[PDB]
RNA sequence: GGCCGCAGGAAGAGGAACGGAGCGAGUCCCCGCGGGCGCGAUUCCCUGAGCUGUGGGACGUGCACCCAGGACUCGCUCACACAUG
């Protein structure tokens, strides 16, 4: 949809409607995957975010 | 190496445990509790809650509903409807953790919307002022349901902003803090008449719900629902411990009272929160305010209200504290350790004898 | 029909959407009913009260027009009158003591 | 030019494609839309691996979130299909005559291109994978 | 609920069989509404208007009594209340010109 | 500061379970919720200038959603707890 976003240098959500930030890099989305309740590919995610190192298990543990 | 940790790193409610006020140091521990982030993976779930990234086409009853069915849950709640189209984050409570959505539905949110104007402004400065203008405590007609005309009410905008401006489109990012309950299709119509040109809501996304936001812990619909299929396929908690927060985190911001293991159990029965079973005492308890009572593990015992100030508290040496809004933990988690202190032995024998 | 008297709601600010947008000024910040009729001082009736919205001291009101009317017709901060019963006090919507 | 998309890059955008093996793919997808023998979306790419229709599957490497196509890379592998990621969407949806981006493709054997298909599919296997 | 303020309707006569028979004393001798709330001076609503009878510039009321009202309560030309806007002007009765 | 009048008191300061909880029901509050999800065949159609391939539609078909809370009121269960130096 129109809402696009950047991460600031602190982490924090830079909210705009251009396809490019600042420094010429591509804006994502503002809104999640759409979903699927019957969805059957959970295996399949795992699978590569392990391989890559992005799944959420391997990143750094949050503090509270 | 948790001697090496300042209390300030300790989790949840008892972190800064030590600028609590000390009423005393003694009790008998009992091997009872665990730490919240340490429950098995049962109960964790069935005292949790899932900081959620609401997707954009279902309804938020509808996604509390998937998220009941991957994890097997009876009960759940969810902090605020979002619109089918609107996306953004959604405090889902589970099970146990249910007792808590009144709080978690009048916390504050805030808001990411565009505006679409229906014709040509002077420029960016011009929306700015229209959002200022509609700062404070505003009039809202609530929408007709089942016809049934909901009379004209008042709700709050703490602040607004606006974040960009497109001429070409004539869209307008706004971001808007706000009370629980203000209609943001409502403040886009109203903010179209004040300027003149007209206007409607394209877009909304809430990026607060009071205690949590989507700066950090939150996760999407893949998450809860690849989480579980971990756990059932590989008997893997991990995901799971990453996806689901126990419901401690949503009482952070709330005045804490810490109990004697002895008293825990009473509380939970119903009896009411007496003095000689307080350890520590926050700072700033006021009479009739809402308090956290927690374990010395870090867990939630019940919802409070004070009938004791700080400074009462520290005077006194006997009497009702508090009594309970709403008991979070379950009967018998903590043994029964009720009528053996002094006084309560002295009036028992004195009874008898 | 037409009321035995009317009360002061509101001045006339621009138009949107051919519906007319005024400033509230009513005597105590009294608050109009919903598609309660708008009047001007000769008792001709020119609308009903669309939308209400703004701070609750400082409040604007939309006018949806009368078959018959324009919102070409009005002037700047032309006055517009309300049937008193069909107001309310603003203690209504402040919250309870 | 191609070094700055080169910053666009999801974690999970591996095998990429050289620069030269980029237009060949595109020159592939060119001749296989004019012969009506791709599959475009997702939702489309999807349906023909589980059918297990057989072709080089096309990824775009700057698709985000990687939540919508992150699950295409295994189901090529489980039927054993060649898959390879490039530069950017926007180029991989003007590849196939298109002004709006796509993230995936998959291009289909025929004989009016067979000798360009096989060329490409030869350096798509040959690639070193994560 | 109760109304921001009202307006003499009219004195006590004799009571009538568990309701009263009020003499009304309008100005410009309006006529009540039916089933229009009659209150007293202190706006606690004491019943409604049940008959309206007499000639047009002389006429009656009777009032039927609350839940909680006794016809012996009521002094002779004791006043009672009613809220403005359920009035309607002597006019609407009189012929058309 | 002083004087007069009216009104409230004529006060020795008590009480180490008071009078609670958890469920269930009825009634209010909350309450923009036919839409959402999947598969099938003529690649099921479609890069529409129509949103749209990170999805839109047609026809078959099936599937799961429409609560959870709070307040008042009348039940059932568990206690009636001053927290063991």
């Amino acid at each position: 949809m129109f809402l696009q976003y950047y991460l600031n240098e602190q982490g924090d959500r830079v909210y705009t409607l251009k396809k490019f930030d600042p420094m010429g890099q591509q804006t994502c989305s503002a809104h999640p995957a759409r979903f699927s309740p019957d969805d059957k590919y959970s295996r399949h995610r795992i699978t590569i975010k392990k391989r890559f190192k992005v799944l959420m298990t391997q990143q750094p543990r949050p503090v509270l | 190496k948790v001697a090496k940790l300042d209390t300030s790193q300790w989790p949840l409610l008892l972190k800064n445990f030590d600028k609590l006020n000390v009423r005393t140091t003694h009790y008998t521990p009992l091997a009872c509790g665990s730490n919240p982030l340490k429950r098995e993976i049962g109960d964790y779930i069935r005292t949790g809650f899932i900081n959620l990234d609401k997707p954009s086409n279902p309804s938020s009853h509808e996604v509390v509903a998937w998220i009941r069915r991957i994890l097997r849950v009876e009960k759940t709640g969810h902090s605020g409807t979002l619109d089918p189209k609107v996306t953004g984050c959604l405090i889902v409570c589970i099970e146990r953790a249910t007792r808590l959505v009144k709080s978690q539905q009048s916390a504050g949110k805030e808001y990411v919307g565009i505006v679409r104007l229906h014709n040509a402004i002077e420029g960016g400065t011009q929306l700015s002022r229209a959002l200022e203008t509609l700062t404070g405590a505003l009039f809202q007609r609530p929408p007709l349901i089942a016809a049934v005309k909901r009379q004209l009410r008042v709700r709050t905008i703490y602040e607004s902003k606006m974040i960009e401006y497109d001429p070409e489109r004539r869209l307008g990012i706004f971001w808007v803090s706000c009370e629980a309950g203000t209609y943001i299709r409502t403040l886009c119509v109203h903010l179209g008449l004040l300027l003149g040109v007209g206007g409607q809501m394209q877009e909304l996304r809430r990026v607060r719900s009071g205690v949590m936001s989507e700066k950090d812990h939150m996760v999407t619909m893949h998450d809860v629902l690849d989480a579980q299929w971990l756990y059932d396929n590989h008997k893997d908690e991990s995901y799971l411990r990453r996806v689901v927060y126990p419901l401690e985190k949503l009482l952070t911001s709330h005045k804490r009272l810490v109990m004697k293991d002895s008293a825990v159990n009473a509380i939970c029965y119903g009896a009411k929160i007496m003095l000689p079973g307080v350890l520590r005492y926050e700072d700033g308890i006021e009479v009739n305010q809402e308090i956290v009572v927690i374990t010395t593990k870090g867990e939630a015992i019940c919802m409070a209200i004070a009938l004791m100030t700080t400074a009462v508290i520290s005077t006194c040496d006997h009497g009702i504290v508090a009594k309970i809004k709403r008991v979070i933990m379950e009967r018998d988690t903590y043994p029964r350790k009720w009528g053996l202190g002094p006084k309560a032995s002295q009036k028992k024998l004195m009874i008898k004898q | 029909g037409p009321p035995e008297r009317v009360v002061l709601l509101g001045e006339f600010l621009h138009p949107c959407e051919d519906d007319i947008v005024c400033k509230c000024t009513t005597d105590e910040n009294k608050v109009p009913y919903f598609n309660a009729p708008v009047y001007l001082e000769n008792k001709e009736q020119i609308g009903k009260v669309d939308e209400i919205f703004g701070q609750l001291r400082d409040f604007y009101f939309s006018v949806k027009l009368s078959e018959n009317m324009k919102a070409s017709s009005f002037k700047k901060l032309q006055k517009f009158y309300i049937d008193p019963y069909k107001l309310l006090p603003l203690q209504r919507f402040l919250p309870r003591p | 030019t191609y070094q700055e998309l080169l910053v666009n890059q999801n974690p999970i955008a591996q095998p990429l494609a050289s620069r030269r093996l980029t237009r060949k793919l595109y020159k592939c997808i060119k001749k296989a839309v004019k012969q009506k023998q791709i599959r475009r979306g997702v939702k489309e790419v999807q349906k023909f691996v589980n059918k297990g229709e057989k072709g080089i599957m096309v990824l775009a490497g700057d698709t985000l979130p990687i939540e919508v196509y992150c699950h295409l890379p295994v189901m090529c592998e489980d039927r054993n299909l060649p898959y390879v990621y490039i530069p950017s969407k926007t180029d991989l949806g003007a590849a196939a005559g298109s002004k709006r981006p796509t993230c995936v493709i998959m291009v289909k054997p025929h004989e009016e291109y067979q000798e360009a298909y096989d060329e490409c599919l030869e350096e798509v296997q040959s690639l070193p994978l994560p």
